[PDB]
């Protein structure tokens, strides 16, 4: 049953719409909201939780999904969500673990 | 078929003749309130507890005990058997003792839960209550014997299951006593099940007298280790403590038993428990390193070595992801002599077909067989479990347990044909009696022990036992299909070594001494340094620090049974994985990560760095280490029995005695048993 | 650190550590 | 009064407590006694709601008449057997005062 | 009489079964269930699709005026094909009644928004979005309402864990207040406290 | 230096009939000609039938037997020996 999109091509051209939307944002966010990023910094986090999705398949899963981003662009643009919230997308202090084996053995298990 | 209608709450349901009301009840799904019955051991109708009304019945009825008859209705739920329920739960109350905040019972009391669902709200008695006294019954089980139901199921327990008909109801009237009459100890292999056979918390366990409470406790399903038989087990922890071990039904193995070790041996894994990597025994001072330069001392060790010099001993309670992953270590830097410290002949078939090294009739088949002969065991010692289920089947499948070893008790009547080995050939002759008893035998069984294989003449032994067993075959028409040899294993990881293709015994060590060992929880000292050259890096890879680890030049901590999910073969072939039930002590780590990565560091690198990877390569080494919990038939017998008779022995004249002579024997082996205090406790009351 | 003492600690368990002769 | 301490280690305080603040190990004494070798009260964690003196079977733990307690720091506030049992001792009388007023009304 | 069992009456019971079938056949297109309780509630299941004809018949009807919506509500059930069931809770002040509507729902199963019946709805439909997830069409504003503003999650879903997947602190170094993966000194201790005894017959379910 | 040699098999299906007749007919006949080298046969259900050759060095080498006869069988064997 469709959520709105018939098949995927109408749900991507939704998805584009979206992103049309968060690229063009981002400008007047990091103004506003005095983040401590450049514009490229803030469409390139854009364009990786974007493709963070790039996997799903089902339409109505790519439609709540551009339901979800649509509600956040919304949060954002009234600046409902602030500068710690916007800065969360980011993780500026969660240091990674390394996926070496030997390192895992070293570090616990 | 034949069966009969009968009615439960005005529903049909179809039981076969004889079945009881209770049985019925289960069928349609009703549980009736029980304290006496247990579905094991034998009927009681002591409680009357289980009372239920029968429609158009003037009396109520036991459901425990009554054979259900054709066209009965069985109200459950009445208002006559309702009240019936709360008479017998006021009686069974009137006089217990006000204990449930001090009662090890506490939250898992059926006492409390049927007085919570089908017992009154109140107490009429308003009189004193009796007091019973209290005997020591041992160092394991500890008994306030002032809130005994007195139901019986200690004494039908210990004179059916054990057969130690220790126990007994003395007195009569309100003054009974369930208990010894004089201050003996009850000291059986299977002992401990009466602490979870009791409903009353009244003999409890003395080790985990008072620690925690069933809602605390977090409940993992794990198998045994401590014995081959490979009983499920339930371990109870809370916050990373493992406060008990518990029976898990196994219909096939444990059928809701376990051994006094099994269940008493975990404290061992508190006290001397490894934590830390440690190295420089050349020094004399063996002290603490971490896990960077312990691997690369090894890696570096290795590195400089290779070929024959090189080999493992892999013993006692290690685990089949580790063997494998070891033996591919050992194969890549280019040996084959790893080993396993356990003996079992090589000269014939040897390893090459799991008939030879197995328990082919199975667990279960110990209850069809008709005649079974021990040869080199003393089985209620060794897989005690076993023991109980020839004692079932001696009980009520009529059966015929002949032995050729020395007199013990195996708590069942046995026919002590004699200690000799040589009875063996005269049985395959035909010279001896006990022929006669084979050619009525329909289902025979010839069980022959690892403890005597472990003799100098195992060869010949198992050489002699295989031309008897296909005499038996020839002479006794026997079914395909059954099979009349099977093997008793008393270590764990014996099947799983063999069924990889571990060398067995420990020849290989002695006939080229290695220049470097991989000792791979072993200590049972078979290779002491007496041996070897005079430096050889002994490189120890276990846990509790036995004494074998002691005199090895580096020392990787590994986890215990209680923290691994490893995989672990039973003497009947079946594969069982544990599950992770608390994290390794301090830097423990897994056994098959510190050979992969003990390899990375080398040059060499083994295929697999997760669980299921190495699970790969178990299958690919064997597909059965990988088909948990079944038993894939064997057979080619025929063959085995071929090379046995060209194999050339013969057997010895000493006497065949089993290393288990006695329950001290049997309380102190593993390295586990050797470092619980409990065991020490039991070892040092059955030696006065 | 080591200790013989198996200590319950917070969440934790430290089993007997057991100075190796 | 004898100077035993009266918790048995039934942990019904820790079993009922809304909040799980309270945190019991006990182990059997030499004599085969119930005692607890850690008696854990998180009071960041409570909510004073007095579930614990009302299921504690031997009326071991109860909520005394003190209300001045605050802390500068955070790690004060969680208190452990010695303190409880310092607690008790200072407010003996006036705890046993209540109980004996209260008692009936329970 | 019997002190401590709660009196009863049949009368209300009569009546909200002469209710009950009164709505199922006048709406047999979206009907299908109707139940009364032991404690006398009407309790009428819909199709998902028939929200917005039985609101509005149960709203409007001269003889059925359910004109105050108590809850917009929803259970969730794992198991069943449709996890999410939402209730509907209204009350009738002209005849001193209460009635329960119910309909099924899936994560990518929307349902339509009852805003146009009751503009009660709106935020209790808001609320049931961001706790369970159930999407409404048709709605005017629908957007988290007891979330983090940066939430990603549907808590009251039985599979989210109690304690989520983060935490927040202060950081000096980033000046700000910082979102980390959760870590709890002493986790949740859940007691196993079921009793292996079954209690109430009644509702024994067939084995 | 073939260190060690394996095959794999199932009885209850008809594929491995090859290398059961092959066993029955061989196997004995084998472990007399070549003792030292371990000839493991391991049988477990549902497995397509498998003869895996591990050399000196912990390399191994395999080859299918699905759906062959005894006599190609043999001819395998003496392949992976030679
Ligand atoms: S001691 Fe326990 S198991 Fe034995 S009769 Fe009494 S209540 Fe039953
Ligand atoms: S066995 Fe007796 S004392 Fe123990 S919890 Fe049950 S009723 Fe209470
Ligand atoms: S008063 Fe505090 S410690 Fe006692 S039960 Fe209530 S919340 Fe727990
Ligand atoms: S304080 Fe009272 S309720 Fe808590 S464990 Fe001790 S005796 Fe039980
Ligand atoms: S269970 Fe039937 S009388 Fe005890």
């Amino acid at each position: 049953k469709p959520i709105f999109s018939r098949d995927l091509n109408e749900a991507k051209r939704r998805v584009r719409e979206l992103y049309r939307a968060w690229y063009r944002e981002v400008p007047n966010t990091v103004h506003l909201m005095q983040l401590d990023i450049t514009v490229k910094q803030g469409r390139d986090k854009v364009r990786e939780m974007f493709m963070k999705n790039a996997h799903v398949t089902d339409p109505r899963v790519v439609d709540l999904l551009v339901i979800k981003g649509k509600m956040e662009l919304q949060e954002t643009i009234k600046v409902w969500k602030q500068r710690t919230h916007v800065m969360r997308f980011f993780h500026e202090t969660e240091t990674p673990r390394p996926k070496d084996f030997l390192s895992k053995f070293y570090m616990g298990h | 078929s034949n069966l009969i209608e009968v009615f439960v709450d005005g529903q049909s349901v179809m039981v076969e003749p004889g079945t009881t009301v209770l049985q019925a009840c289960e069928k349609v799904g009703m549980q009736i309130p029980r304290f006496c019955y247990h579905e094991r051991l034998s009927v009681a109708g002591n409680c009357r507890m289980c009372l239920v009304e029968i429609e158009k019945a003037p009396k109520v009825v036991a459901a425990c005990a009554m054979p259900v008859m054709k066209g009965w209705n069985i109200l459950t739920n009445s208002e006559k058997s309702k009240k019936a329920r709360e008479g017998v739960m006021e009686f069974l109350l009137a006089n217990h003792p006000l204990d449930c905040p001090i009662c090890d019972q506490g939250g898992e009391c059926d006492l409390q839960d049927q007085s919570m669902m089908f017992g009154s709200d109140r107490s009429r008695f308003l009189e004193g209550k009796r007091a019973v006294e209290d005997k020591n019954i041992g160092p394991l089980v500890k008994t306030i014997m002032t809130r005994c139901i007195q139901c019986t199921r200690c004494i039908r327990f210990a004179s059916e299951i054990a057969g130690v008909d220790d126990l007994g109801t003395t007195g009569r009237g309100n003054d009974m006593q369930v208990g010894t009459y004089i201050e003996k100890m009850f000291m059986s292999e299977l002992s401990g099940n009466v602490i979870d056979i009791c409903p009353v918390g009244a003999l409890t366990s003395k080790p985990y007298a008072f620690t925690a409470r069933p809602w605390e406790t977090r409940k993992t399903e794990s198998i045994d280790v401590m014995d081959a038989v490979g009983s499920n087990i339930v371990v109870s922890t809370r916050t990373g403590e493992v406060m008990r071990i518990l029976p898990r039904m196994h219909e096939d193995i444990n059928e809701e038993w376990i051994s006094d070790k099994t269940r008493f041996a975990y404290d061992g894994l508190k006290r001397q428990r490894l934590t830390e990597p440690m190295v420089r025994n050349e020094k004399g001072l063996l002290t603490y390193t971490s896990w960077e330069d312990a691997l690369s001392r090894v890696a570096g060790m290795l590195q400089n070595f290779e070929g024959n010099a090189v080999a493992a001993i892999a013993g006692g309670l290690v685990d089949a992801e580790a063997l494998v992953a070891l033996k591919d270590l050992l194969n890549k830097v280019d040996s084959d002599n790893l080993c396993t410290e356990e003996i079992f002949p090589t000269e014939g078939a040897g390893t090459d077909l799991r008939s030879n090294y197995l328990l082919n009739t199975t667990i279960a088949g110990v209850e069809e067989a008709d005649v079974v002969l021990l040869v080199g065991t003393n089985p209620r010692f060794e897989a005690p479990l076993f023991n109980a289920r020839i004692r079932k089947s001696w009980l009520h499948n009529d059966l015929k347990v002949a032995l050729i070893g020395s007199p013990v008790d195996l708590t069942y009547r046995y026919d002590h044909l004699g200690d000799s080995p040589k009875i063996l050939q005269d049985i395959a002759s035909g010279r001896h009696s006990f022929c006669e008893v084979l050619k009525d035998a329909k289902k025979p069984m010839v069980v022959l022990g690892s403890s005597a294989l472990q003799r100098d003449d195992g060869a010949a032994i198992l050489v002699a036992v295989s031309n008897m067993v296909q005499k038996i075959r020839v002479t006794t028409g026997v079914a395909a299909e059954w099979k009349v040899m099977n093997i008793l294993h008393r270590i764990a990881s014996q099947v799983a070594a063999l069924d990889l293709g571990y060398k067995p015994g420990v020849e290989a060590i002695r006939k080229n001494p290695p220049k470097m060992l991989f000792l791979l929880g072993a200590d049972g000292g078979c290779i002491t340094r007496q041996d070897l050259p005079k430096d050889c890096f002994i490189v120890y890879q276990g846990h509790h620090g036995d004494v074998g680890a002691p005199m090895a030049d580096v020392i990787l901590p590994g986890a215990a049974y209680t923290e691994k999910s490893a995989t672990y073969v039973n003497t009947e072939g079946r594969a069982q994985q544990t599950k992770v039930a608390v994290t390794p002590p301090g830097l423990a780590r897994e056994d098959w990560k510190i050979i992969r990565a003990l390899s990375e560091i080398a040059g060499i690198t083994l295929p697999y760095d997760t669980l299921d990877q190495v699970r790969n390569r178990l299958e690919e080494v064997s597909p059965n280490l990988v088909r948990y919990d079944d038993i894939e038939e064997t057979n080619y017998f025929q063959q085995a029995s071929e090379l046995a008779k060209l194999v050339n022995q013969e057997v010895l004249a000493d006497p065949l005695v089993p290393p288990q002579l006695t329950i001290k024997d049997f309380y102190m082996t593993d390295s586990i048993s050797r470092a619980s205090q409990t065991m020490a406790k039991c070892v040092k009351a059955v030696t006065e | 650190e080591p200790s013989v003492a198996p200590t319950s600690t917070g969440k934790t368990f430290q089993p007997g550590s057991w100075t190796p002769e | 009064p004898s100077g035993e301490e009266r918790c048995i280690a039934c942990k019904l305080c820790e079993a009922i407590c809304p909040a799980q603040a309270i945190t019991i190990e006990a182990e059997p004494r030499a004599d085969g006694s119930r005692r607890t070798t850690r008696y854990d009260i998180d009071m960041t964690k409570c909510i004073y709601c007095g579930f614990c003196q009302e299921a504690c079977p031997v009326d071991a733990i109860v909520e005394g008449p003190n209300f001045e307690f605050s802390t500068e720091t955070h790690e004060e506030l969680l208190y452990n057997k010695e303190k409880l049992l310092n607690n008790g001792d200072k407010w003996e009388a006036e705890i046993a005062a209540n109980i004996q007023a209260d008692y009936l009304y329970r | 009489k019997r002190p401590t069992v709660r009196p009863r009456s049949d009368v209300t019971h009569k009546q909200l079964s002469a209710f009950g079938e009164y709505v199922a056949e006048i709406l047999p297109k979206y009907v299908q269930q109707v139940q009364v309780s032991c404690l006398d509630e009407l309790e009428i299941c819909i199709h998902p699709d028939g929200v917005i004809p039985t609101l509005t018949f149960l709203r409007d009807h001269t003889n059925a005026q359910f004109k105050s919506l108590a809850d917009l509500t929803a259970v969730d059930v794992p198991t069943r094909q449709n996890r999410f069931e939402i209730v509907y809770n209204l009350l009738s002040l002209r005849f001193n009644s209460r009635i329960r509507v119910k309909t099924y729902a899936d994560e990518l199963t929307p349902i339509d928004s009852i805003v146009s019946v009751h503009i009660a709805a709106n935020w209790y439909e808001r609320e049931v979005w961001d706790m369970f997830g159930v999407f409404f069409f048709n709605h005017p504003d629908l957007r988290r309402i007891l979330t983090d503003y940066g939430f990603e999650g549907h808590p009251f879903r039985k599979d989210f864990p109690l304690t989520g997947y983060v935490e927040l602190r202060y950081d000096d170094e980033v000046k700000r207040v910082v979102a980390e993966p959760v870590e709890l000194a002493q986790e949740f201790r859940k007691f196993d406290l079921n009793s292996p005894w079954e209690a109430f017959p009644a509702y024994r379910q067939p084995p | 230096g073939l260190r060690e040699i394996r095959v794999h098999l199932c009885q209850r299906s008809p594929g491995s009939q090859g290398v059961r007749d092959f066993i029955v007919q061989r196997y004995v006949e084998l472990k007399k000609a070549h003792p030292n080298l371990p000839i493991l046969i391991r049988e477990c259900s549902e497995v397509q039938p498998k003869l895996w050759a591990r050399y000196a060095f912990g390399q191994e080498k395999t080859v299918s037997l699905n759906n062959l006869s005894a006599d190609e069988v043999t001819r395998a064997m003496q392949n992976v020996l030679s």
